């Protein structure tokens, strides 16, 4: 299964859910995607998240706000 | 069991936050309270608990984490 090669697995589990302080956690949001460019389940992981609704925290490259933008 | 994955996504709310999602999953007396009684406790909005809930439910469920067989 293809969380069997989340690379993720061995990062602190909150560098994917940024919390900003008045305005965006830019820096962290891209920490968070610099993690999923060397992980080999990005389109995988960016599908669940997706199909099942995850609004919270960055998945398969994108963040909270990308995937909010992307659903109706 | 999945005590230790929940306990940990608990550890990075708010003590508010960790009350909610514990008063509505019943995990500190075993009985699961309504929205009502919830926003009775700790002042908070149907929506707000929505949002815990699903804040939470997002950090348990992510890759990070190993999920419970
Ligand atoms: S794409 Fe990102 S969030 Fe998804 S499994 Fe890989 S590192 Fe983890």
């Amino acid at each position: 299964d293809w969380r069997h090669k989340a690379v993720c697995r061995d990062e602190d589990p909150e560098l994917f859910f940024p919390v900003g302080n008045s305005g965006p956690a830019l820096a962290q949001i891209a920490d968070a995607k610099l993690v999923c460019n060397r992980c080999p389940v990005t389109t995988e992981c960016l599908s669940w998240a997706l199909n099942t609704g995850q609004d919270s925290g960055v998945w398969g490259g994108m963040s909270e706000d990308e995937r909010r933008a992307l659903k109706r | 069991l999945l005590q230790d994955q929940l306990q940990s996504v608990l550890d990075t709310l708010s003590e508010r936050e960790a009350g909610v999602v514990r008063l509505r999953f019943g995990l500190t007396d075993g009985q699961p309270r309504t929205l009502d009684e919830i926003g009775q406790v700790y002042g908070v909005t149907r929506e707000r608990i929505r949002q815990i809930e699903s804040k939470t439910m997002s950090k348990l469920r992510h890759p990070s984490r190993s999920q419970v067989l």
